[PDB]
C-alpha cells in the first residue's frame, strides 16, 4: 500500500459533495417575486429590471 | 357611446331606470340633470389637467352642455364613464347601485388611470451636488457636477 489508497473514499466523497453543491448553485431557480398575472397587468415593463 | 346623451342613456339602462328592457320611457329633465352631473363629475376628475385625462371635452361657458354634444372619450373609456355616471346618479332615483356596477366602475377608473400613472412615473434628474464621474468624457467640457433639476 502507498499513501493514496486510504484517502480514496474521503476524496471521492469530497468530489461528490462538491459536484452536488455546484449542481445546486447552477440549476436552482433564483429569488424572484411571486406575482399573480392580474396584479401586474399593464405594469410589466416596470419589473423587467430597468431603473427608469 | 357616441355622445353625452348616450353615456347618460346607457348609465340609466344599467341602473334599470328608463330602459327599453322594462318598457320604461325617459324624461327630458332627467337627461338635463344627468348631463349636468356628468359634466361635474368629469370636471372633478380632470382638475384642469392635474388629474385623470380621458379625452372628455367640456362645454364652453357661453353654451351650456347639451345632449347632442360628442363626449370625445376614447373607445376604451366609455364603459368606465357611464358606469361611474350610473353610480353617481343612483341616489337621484332613491336607488343604490348594485355590487357589480360599483366593481365595474372601480375597475374602469383603475384602467383609466393606469396609463396616466405609467406616464407620470418619471424619475427626477440627478441632484445638483452630484459629480459626473471621470468615466464621462464630457467631464473635459468642465461638466464635473450635474445640472440642477
Amino acid at each position: 500500500e502507498g499513501v493514496v489508497r486510504l484517502t480514496k473514499d474521503g476524496q471521492r466523497l469530497r468530489n461528490m459533495i462538491m459536484s452536488f453543491n455546484a449542481d445546486i448553485v447552477a440549476r436552482t431557480p433564483k429569488k424572484k417575486p411571486f406575482f399573480w398575472p392580474e396584479q401586474i397587468a399593464g405594469f410589466e415593463h416596470m419589473y423587467d429590471g430597468n431603473d427608469d | 357611446i357616441k355622445t353625452k346623451g348616450d353615456l347618460v342613456r346607457a348609465a340609466l339602462r344599467k341602473l334599470g331606470v328608463a330602459s327599453d328592457a322594462t318598457l320604461t320611457d325617459v324624461e327630458p329633465q332627467s337627461m338635463q340633470d344627468a348631463v349636468d352631473d356628468l359634466e361635474a363629475m368629469m370636471a372633478e376628475w380632470y382638475q384642469d389637467g392635474k388629474g385623470i385625462i380621458t379625452g372628455y371635452v367640456f362645454s364652453d361657458d357661453e353654451n351650456p352642455p347639451a345632449e347632442g354634444d360628442d363626449h370625445g372619450l376614447r373607445s376604451s373609456a366609455v364603459s368606465a364613464v357611464f358606469h361611474n355616471l350610473a353610480c353617481r346618479i343612483a341616489p337621484d332615483y332613491a336607488l343604490e347601485a348594485t355590487a357589480k356596477i360599483i366593481a365595474t366602475a372601480k375597475y374602469g377608473k383603475e384602467l383609466l388611470y393606469k396609463q396616466t400613472a405609467i406616464s407620470r412615473a418619471k424619475r427626477a434628474p440627478y441632484p445638483s451636488r452630484m459629480p459626473t464621474g471621470s468615466g464621462n468624457s464630457f467631464a473635459n467640457l468642465n461638466e464635473w457636477h450635474y445640472f440642477p433639476g
